[PDB]
């Protein structure tokens, strides 16, 4: 048992026609104090995944280690490493999901939520969620802390159900994202203006956008705002 | 640990140690069994070799493994002692968690598992003892004579004798007793136990031990007068 | 739960009711607890369903391999000292059993309560569970030695269906059992509803309730 | 402090007919009162025509029908492809539970198939291995609100023959994998309305000696 | 002679006999078979009984619903190793959610039965074995031997006279290869190949052994009347 | 591996003997001759030291007679080392029992515990036995004066006389002649000295050469006293006796 | 000297060939299986009058629907009873209900090979187990010290081994009666007997799906042997 | 890898010997001469400095040691075995003794640990016994001086003088003409340099002998000052000038 000490904040995610999309900040917050302004979250695996991880930044390094390792490890005595044998979102994620479970098992958990989103070999999108319980779900939009309350009910506008999957674009789902981030910046304490975005597509591959900002923001109308209710200068 | 396999099969399918075990059962005291009716005698030799003896204090032959059951042996007198504490110990285990006394063929059949035990395991010699053991079941009147050896296997008795001349007092037992009228009396069952180890023992002084095993926890041992009086009567029924 | 057991002339009736609980919330009303450990010896289940359950299980599984290395029926002693000592281990631990274990054997019928405090006793007459003390007035009260087998059968049927009426959390059905020396036989299940009914016009008895 | 628990919410419900039987839950997924997921299956097909749904704490849930797939994989190497009957699924899985007295898995727990006479069975579990066969068993968040009417629905509790007034009870005449359904679908409909856990979609799965079959329906998003 | 005490000893000229004997164990026992195509595997074993009143030993075990092996020797040690594969197949299946590759199978096995061959106080392993399995690059057929080598091949066969439809395979090469999504053809090759290693016994209903893997078709195993079609 | 160069300590011969027992005893039979003669009113210990120097400090010297409690005490033949482990287990022992029980512990249980040590040594490990023959002498309220020995392998029986070590033979033979069972102590210290004087190897049997001790209850009423002899003490019974 | 898990140049395990040794040296043994049921038959060989023979006890109970019968080294089979004895009773508490025969036999042969430098030597006994199912019907085994078991229709081991399966070869066939069978073991064990078999030196026993696994009284087998001599007599 | 020697190098022979021991006793025979004497009040050790070659500087190879402040030890037999053993003996009077009693172990208590440690290795699995005899003199209280000799066995005797290793049989003739229970330290340590010239060939000098005694307190060798019943080691090595002093009143 611990307590997080230096954390990442929201990460979220969608699917769409031939792919998925995921998005997260780059701030390591020092509980108030927003400490490290240079943070990546978003850490591909191969040309075919992207795990986000929010919560602990040294559990997640930790699990950054993991990952790196068991790529080396995949491909001794594998010739085909770069092709069927290569790593799968989905064995990806079975791996973390098995250590997150048995570390809360023991009572000394990584204190973390993790989205791996990725394209499988078949060309079917992946999108599975597990934290610090072991707890693991699937939807076409998943989210982690707060966006888990503001991000997915507009992620959810585009898409509410498996069918509307391949009615989704890739320009309509960034927007989207893109959007998600700066309602998360208006409103989440613990979030920072810079952030990173990944998409992963089955015909175009991985697509690792840095340095991102939010950006066509509104904040004119609070000129006209004065006082708490009475007051009119 | 010291893991080494000293019990192994030899390319004719014997397990010297446990076979050079018996060779020291066989150098061993001669000790006899013998149930009548409603008792059982356990006779045992004392060889004379040794006098300055104290009798009072040297450990005597037949052991008390609870208040209804006795143990004797031949061979390796050391050996026995181990057997003795862990029959001793396993009695009381059993009346501790199953509320009642250990019956005599379970005792054997946990003395003959020990002694098996030591001729399969690693790093370890079998027991160079034979034991013939002894008594009446809690609320039961029939009596009760196994024999157990180093290899482990055990059996029931209507009369038995193990260690040095056994052949020749066996030889004896198996013409003079008659499993449809056994020993009626306790007398009948003690003389008979004299007269098999007269054929072997010497001199009948101090060279023979006696104990007698009742039902309901009844056992007591012969002092040297007691037996010498059988000693005498046979004898003397034998100048003729 | 609401258990009982009594020992008598002609062996020993078992008794006990069918609810289960969750808090005020009665999850089922179908529950067996009366286990058949072999076809001499009962236990009676109460307190922790789980609990008791897997221990009994377990011990009927001990019971067995006694049988076959000793080629004789474990005693009702023996076999209820075996779980004493089995969750004994487990003491303080957070174990809630409370059990009766009843049956034949060379002295005659034998009934023990054991528990997981750590109690282990022999008596003529047992009953556990929260209703328990209701059912103790209506045997204390009608109990003999000299009981016939229809009479004694009635009366751990009628002393359950007495817990079962004023005990919230006891009810739904009564399971008997009769324990002879040639083995245990079941006498059925009884629904509470309707033997409540039954019982009153036929007894007189529950005149405050109307029907 | 770290709580190793959490609810994710969800309610099954199993059915025995005369000759099948059914295993219900919901596909909603949730935590506290946010959604998760609207389409998270709960039951499975684990094999020798027995379903399983184990679920409160999702994560402990998983795990332990994943132990049991396990279990029935094992059965048929160690016992020469034997079929696992219901019973002795059943009595497994008490083990399965019971390994953990001592840090449970935080589930409730139902399977469904058929016994060996080809009956249809449901056996019932609480999170320590307790289990019992029952006719019909609803279990987690809206287990309160299904159960009370299946025992009128399904065993004609409380219920009389007309003219006798409550001489004569109804007759326990049994009941069609058709009319089952819609008990089921009515149960859901009536706990998604009065229970927040409850909604989004409902799988259920029909167990016959032709194999295992599913339907699904859609329930309330709010 | 002097080197041959236990494992851990080489001989002068660098030779282990120990493993050489376990090597001989593998001889003594019965025949059976492996070949495969590019979509399905085929194992075909001959079971060897005591007597006429004793059953057949069976010669082909079930890993995994992708895997499978036949073995050749003692069959205690077939035991262990196909136990310890089912457990490697398993792991693979809950941890990673991933049928194991049969080549990874392989280097498994080689490295298990290596440790029995460089330690004191334990003995190699006694049994040769034929693994056959279907995963993501398709067929594959491998075979096991006890000193630890493990080698992937297009056909192959172990046990006694077994050199007689090794040589028949190596001649059929060509022909059973190209036989896709033909699973009774190929099967028909190899029960044809093993017949090249029989002598004065034939092919009975009770003696026949036969299992097959691949692209649909999950490692299944025939015997008694189910094999009566290829005899 | 290891196994080429192990000897196997705890097996049987053919004839059913233990073969590292019996060649231990032949080792004890080459040690200075130690003897104990038990009478009515106490228990006599001798020992005969193996050819001294004239340069060995005596008056601090311990090879054959040590003191493992009040009652109880013992006689070596054999390695004095493997001793020395034995008698510091048996020492404690002894405290172990009093701290239990609150009473002295009886003779024939710490007998009983020190050779079912040496039994072990023989059955299981692997290691060589102790190669050491003791004389106990002691006494406890139960059985009064008692005399026990016991040898490596793990047996052991009461005496009223016995020796152990070299000439054990002829000691014996010597003992079971002049013997009697309403002998004393002072009779059993003549007894023991003139035993020791006819089996010796040695020339003349001196007060250098013996180590000699008596448990009495020659102390003041009810209970026991152990005296190990001084040099001078030893000098002064053998002038008393009349060996030298 | 030499390891004990050692191959010989011919490919065996010298302990594992030594042991069968042993086993040659045991008293007879025979199992004829039939649809009716599984017969299980042993020479009891007392080596003295005196030595109460109804103590020797060389056919066993497992379970209920599981027997067993030993020769050679009797003394090392009680590990191997009581090891079945606890499987087939545990598999009963996972699974509430019996045990495979085959599984069973395999769980005991599973102890085998379980010796090295672990007991110290394997076990120097074989078994021949009988049992019923509901899958595999009435079964007969040979468990072996090499860990080997096959199964048989008819069996018989021990130090007339070789002659009465020559005799089991042509009198056993697929329509046998329990009856038949009953008075086939004892035959043919009266064939390799050294002494002249009665109730008292031979011991009968079945195991039928109806009564389960019975060990035969002393007066019961005594008929089915004058049975047996007139029947004899008749040709 | 694992010690599987866990059974008996040393074991009985069919003539009662134990074969290591001796073979043991056979090496400390070919060993350098060292020898032991006990005066009325003080003891004295000593033994030659036998240099394997001249570039090798004698003085750091130390064959007389310091156990206790009382207690001081000089072998005859394997240099190294030795060593640890000194090694050993310096810790168990801390482990065994000194850290429960607060003092320091009387002499014949050290002897008696150090003889335990050289008996174990004599029936202990997979190893050897050691291959040294040790001379061990030392002072206490209520015992006051002694010298002790430690065999490969374990068994220990306490002398008034002795010699052990190359020269021993006639060193121990030379002491039992010159021992007296009269003898001053002085006098010992006089008697101690005339028996050692008799087994040394080449060079007799401070240099080639290594000498210590066991005697008066010394309180310049404590290092501090402050408690008066803290007197100083009675364990002193002479010096190679003090030694050469007594060499010309020889
Ligand atoms: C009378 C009826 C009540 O006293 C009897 O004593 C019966 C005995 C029969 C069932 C053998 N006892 C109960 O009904 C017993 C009461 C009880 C409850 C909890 C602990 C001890 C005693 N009830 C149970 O055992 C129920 C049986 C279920 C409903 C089938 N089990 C539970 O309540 C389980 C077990 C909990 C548990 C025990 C030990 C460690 C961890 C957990 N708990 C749950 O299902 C969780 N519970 C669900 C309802 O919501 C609250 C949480
Ligand atoms: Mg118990």
């Amino acid at each position: 048992t611990q307590q997080p000490i230096v954390t990442g904040t929201s990460v979220i995610s969608m699917k769409y026609d031939n792919g998925v999309i995921i998005a997260a900040d780059n701030l390591g917050s020092y509980g108030s104090l927003l400490r490290f302004n240079g943070v990546e979250r978003l850490i591909p695996v191969g040309d075919n995944t992207v795990v986000g991880i929010s919560g602990d930044i040294s559990d997640m390094q930790h699990i950054e280690r993991l990952l790196k390792d068991l790529v080396t490890e995949n491909a001794y005595d594998n010739p085909l490493a770069d092709a069927e044998e290569a790593l799968e979102p989905s064995y990806i994620f079975e791996y973390l999901a098995t250590v997150m479970y048995q570390r809360r098992s023991k009572m000394n958990p990584l204190w973390n939520a993790i989205i791996v989103a990725g394209v499988q070999s078949n060309g079917d999108q992946f999108l599975r969620y597990v934290n610090l319980l072991g707890v693991t779900y699937s939807s076409p939009t998943l989210a982690t802390g707060f966006g888990a309350h503001m991000a997915n009910p507009l992620l959810r506008k585009v898409v509410d159900r498996e069918s509307d999957i391949p009615k989704t674009t890739v320009q309509v789902a960034e927007e989207a994202i893109v959007n998600a981030m700066r309602v998360l910046y208006y409103r989440d304490a613990r979030s920072s203006r810079n952030f990173s975005l990944a998409i992963i597509d089955k015909n175009t591959g991985l697509t690792f956008k840095k340095n991102l900002q939010v950006e066509n923001m509104k904040w004119d109308f609070a000129k006209d705002i004065k006082g708490y209710g009475t007051q009119k200068i | 640990g010291y893991d080494r396999a000293l019990s192994i099969f030899s390319p004719d399918g014997h397990i010297f140690q446990v076979e050079y075990a018996l060779e020291a059962v066989k150098r061993g005291t001669c000790a006899v069994g013998v149930k009548g009716k409603n008792c059982v005698v356990l006779g045992c030799e004392r060889r004379s070799t040794l006098k300055l003896q104290d009798t009072r204090i040297t450990p005597s032959k037949v052991s008390k493994i609870d208040s209804h059951v006795v143990l004797s042996f031949s061979g390796l007198n050391a050996d026995s002692r181990i057997l003795i504490e862990k029959a001793r110990v396993e009695a009381q285990s059993h009346r501790l968690t199953l509320e009642d006394p250990v019956t005599v063929e379970y005792l054997t059949r946990y003395v003959a598992g020990v002694q098996q035990r030591y001729t399969q395991s690693g790093g370890v010699r079998p027991f160079g003892v034979s034991t013939l053991i002894a008594g009446f079941d809690p609320r039961d009147d029939e009596p009760k004579l196994y024999q157990t050896e180093p290899s482990g296997i055990y059996s029931s008795w209507s009369a038995q004798t193990i260690g040095r001349n056994s052949k020749t007092v066996r030889e004896f037992l198996e013409k003079n007793y008659d499993r449809k009228e056994p020993p009626a009396t306790v007398e009948e069952c003690v003389k008979l136990t004299v007269r098999s180890l007269l054929e072997v023992v010497q001199t009948g002084a101090k060279n023979i031990e006696i104990t007698v095993v009742k039902p309901d926890s009844d056992i007591v041992a012969l002092s040297s007068e007691e037996i010498n009086q059988y000693v005498t009567q046979i004898e003397q029924e034998k100048q003729e | 739960t609401t258990t009982l057991a009594f020992k008598f002339r002609h062996g020993v009736i078992v008794a006990a009711d069918s609810r289960a609980t969750a808090g005020a919330y009665i999850a089922s009303q179908t529950v067996k607890k009366v286990i058949e450990i072999n076809p001499y010896l009962l236990g009676t289940m109460a307190g922790g369903a789980a609990d008791c359950s897997f221990w009994e299980r377990l011990l009927a599984r001990q019971c067995r391999i006694y049988e076959l290395r000793n080629k004789e029926r474990i005693s009702v002693a023996a076999a209820s000292k075996l779980l004493a000592n089995m969750v004994y281990q487990y003491k303080g631990m957070g174990l809630s059993m409370g059990t009766m274990i009843c049956g034949w054997d060379k002295r005659g019928p034998g009934l023990y309560y054991v528990d997981s405090e750590g109690n282990r006793i022999s008596g003529a007459t047992f009953s556990v569970g929260s209703g328990s003390v209701y059912a103790y007035g209506v045997l204390d009260s009608n109990y003999k030695w000299d009981l016939s087998v229809e009479d004694a059968l009635y009366l751990g049927k009628r002393s359950i269906l007495a817990a079962a009426h004023r005990d919230a959390y006891s009810g739904g059905s009564v399971n008997l059992y009769h324990v002879t020396e040639d083995g245990w036989i079941y006498h059925g299940n009884h629904d509470v509803g309707e033997l409540f009914w039954k019982v009153k016009e036929e007894e007189g008895s529950f005149n405050n309730v109307i029907g | 402090q770290f709580n190793p628990y959490g609810d994710n919410g969800g309610t099954i419900l199993g059915i025995a007919g005369e000759d099948f039987a059914v295993l219900a839950g919901d596909t909603r997924n949730i935590t506290d009162y946010s959604i998760n997921s609207r389409y998270e299956p709960k039951v499975f097909d684990c094999g020798d025509n027995i379903v399983m749904s184990a679920n409160g704490f999702a994560a402990d849930g998983d795990a332990l029908v994943k132990r049991f797939k396990n279990s029935v994989k094992w059965y048929h190497f160690d016992h020469n492809d034997k079929k696992l009957s219901i019973n002795s699924a059943a009595r497994n899985i008490q083990h399965l539970l019971y390994s953990r007295r001592f840090f449970p898995y935080y589930v409730y727990n139902i399977i469904a198939g058929l016994d060996e006479d080809g009956k249809g069975a449901v056996y019932s579990f609480d999170p320590v291995g307790s289990y019992q066969r029952e006719q019909c068993r609803a279990g987690g968040a809206a287990a309160s609100l299904i159960m009370p009417f299946l025992d009128n629905q399904v065993n004609f509790k409380n219920q009389y023959e007309p003219g006798t007034n409550g001489k004569v009870k109804k007759p326990l005449k049994y009941l069609s994998v058709e009319e089952v359904i819609k008990l089921v679908r009515d149960s859901f409909t009536s706990a998604t309305e009065r229970h927040i856990q409850v909604g989004d979609g409902l799988e259920i799965l029909i167990v016959t000696k032709d194999g295992v079959r599913k339907e699904f329906y859609e329930l309330k998003r709010d | 002679n002097n080197y041959d005490g236990d494992t851990v000893t080489f001989s002068p000229t660098g030779r282990l006999f120990q493993v050489e004997y376990a090597l001989e164990a593998i001889k003594q026992g019965s025949v059976t078979v492996g070949l495969r195509s590019n979509t399905h595997a085929v194992l075909v074993a001959l079971k060897r009984n005591a007597d006429e009143l004793s059953s057949y030993q069976k010669k082909i075990i079930k890993c995994d619903e992708h895997m499978g092996l036949s073995l050749a020797g003692l069959a205690p040690d077939a035991r262990v190793l196909s136990n310890y594969l089912r457990q490697q197949c398993n792991y693979s299946s809950l941890v990673f959610n991933r049928k194991l590759a049969v080549e990874r199978a392989g280097h498994l096995l080689c490295d298990k039965a290596q440790k029995n061959t460089q330690s004191y106080g334990g003995r190699p392993y006694g049994v040769g074995l034929l693994i056959i399995g279907y995963d993501k690059s398709g067929a594959h057929l491998l075979e096991f031997q006890p000193s630890g080598n493990v080698t992937e091949l297009y056909g192959t066969a172990i046990g006694a006279r077994s050199q007689g439809a090794k040589t028949y395979l190596e001649r059929t090469l060509d022909t059973f290869i190209k036989i896709d999504g033909n699973p009774d053809e190929l099967i028909k090759a190899g029960v044809e190949a093993i017949s090249q290693s029989l002598r004065d016994e034939s092919l009975t209903v009770d003696n026949l052994s036969i299992a097959i893997v691949g692209k649909d078709t999950p490692f299944t195993i025939y015997d008694g009347e189910a094999v009566a079609k290829y005899i | 591996g290891s196994r080429r160069y192990d000897s196997r300590t705890t097996i049987f011969s053919p004839e059913g003997r233990l073969y590292q027992v019996e060649y231990a005893l032949e080792s004890i039979s080459h040690a200075g001759t130690a003897i104990g003669i038990m009478a009515s009113d106490g228990i006599v210990l001798a020992a005969e030291r193996k050819v001294t120097s004239t340069l060995l400090e005596q008056d601090t010297s311990t090879e054959k007679l040590y003191k493992l409690n009040d009652k109880i005490a013992v006689a070596v033949a054999g390695l004095t080392a493997d001793a020395e482990i034995l008698i510091n287990t048996a020492r404690i022992h002894a405290q172990n029992y009093l701290k239990t029980y609150n009473e002295d512990i009886p003779v024939e249980i710490l007998v009983r515990r020190l050779s079912d040590i040496k039994q072990g040594y023989t059955q299981h490990g692997g290691l060589r036995p102790f190669g050491v023959s003791f004389i106990y002498a002691g006494y406890d309220d139960r059985y009064g004066y008692q005399l026990y020995t016991s040898n490596p392998s793990g047996n052991y029986t009461g005496w009223k006389a016995i020796s152990v070590g070299a000439n054990t033979s002829a000691a014996q033979t010597l003992l079971q002649m002049d013997y009697k069972d309403d002998m004393k102590v002072d009779d059993a210290i003549e007894l023991a000295l003139k035993t020791l004087s006819k089996t010796t190897d040695s020339s003349a049997l001196t007060y250098d050469r013996l180590e000699f001790a008596t448990i009495r209850k020659g102390a003041n009423d009810g209970e026991v006293y152990q005296k190990i002899f001084k040099p001078q003490e030893i000098k002064d019974i053998l002038v008393k006796t009349g060996i030298t | 000297d030499r390891g004990v898990s050692t191959f010989s140049p011919e490919g065996r395990l010298f302990q594992v060939e030594y042991s069968l040794e042993a086993i040659k040296l045991g008293s007879t043994a025979i199992g004829i299986a039939t649809k009716e049921g599984v017969v299980l038959g042993v020479e009891k060989r007392a080596t003295s009058p005196l030595l109460e023979s109804d103590s020797i006890e060389k056919i066993v109970e497992i379970d209920r629907h599981i027997g067993c019968a030993m020769s050679g080294l009797t003394a090392d089979a009680r590990s191997m009873i009581e090891h079945a004895r606890t499987a087939a009773v545990t598999h009963n508490l996972y699974y509430d209900e019996d045990i495979n025969v085959e599984s069973l036999t395999q769980s005991v042969c599973d102890l085998a090979l379980r010796f090295g430098e672990l007991m110290s030597r394997p076990f120097g006994v074989a078994l021949l187990i009988a049992g019923h199912d509901a899958d595999d019907g009435y079964q007969l085994f040979h468990a072996e010290p090499s860990g080997t078991f096959y199964r048989y229709n008819a069996k018989a081991i021990g130090s007339g081994s070789e002659g009465a399966q020559a005799e089991l070869l042509n009198e056993w066939h697929s329509s046998l009666t329990l009856k038949e069978a009953e008075l086939l073991v004892l035959k043919i064990l009266k064939q390799v007997m050294e002494e002249k078999l009665d109730e008292n030196n031979a011991q009968l026993s079945c195991i039928t799906k109806q009564d389960g696994f019975k060990i035969y009284d002393n007066e019961k087998t005594a008929e089915l042997i004058k049975e047996l001599k007139e029947k004899e007599a008749a040709e | 890898m694992t010690d599987r020697y866990s059974f008996s190098l040393t074991t009985f022979s069919p003539s009662g010997k134990l074969g290591q021991i001796d073979y043991a006793l056979t090496a400390v025979k070919q060993g350098v001469t060292s020898l032991g004497i006990k005066a009325t009040n003080g003891v004295v050790i000593a033994t030659e400095k036998k240099s394997s070659s001249p570039l090798a500087m004698s003085e750091t190879l130390s064959k007389v040691s310091l156990l206790t402040p009382d207690i001081g030890a000089v072998y005859s037999g394997m240099g190294p075995d030795y060593r640890v053993l000194v090694d050993k003996s310096r810790k168990v009077a801390h482990t065994s003794y000194k850290r429960i009693y607060g003092e320091y172990p009387p002499t014949k208590l050290l002897v008696s640990e150090v003889a335990k440690i050289m008996q174990e290795a004599t029936q202990s699995g997979g190893v050897r016994p050691f291959g040294v005899s040790l001379l061990i003199a030392g002072h206490d209280e209520f015992n006051g001086f002694s010298l002790y000799q430690v065999d490969p066995s374990g068994s220990y005797f306490p002398w008034k003088a002795t010699a052990i290793g190359k020269g021993s049989v006639a060193a121990k003739t030379f002491l039992e003409k010159r021992w007296n229970d009269e003898l001053e330290l002085e006098d010992a340590i006089h008697i101690a340099l005339l028996t050692l010239k008799e087994s040394v060939e080449g060079e007799f000098n401070g240099d080639t002998i290594e000498l210590a005694i066991i005697g008066d307190e010394n309180p310049d060798l404590l290092g501090y000052t402050g408690i008066p019943t803290d007197k100083g080691p009675r364990f002193r090595k002479l010096t190679s000038q003090e030694i050469n002093d007594r060499l010309e009143a020889l």
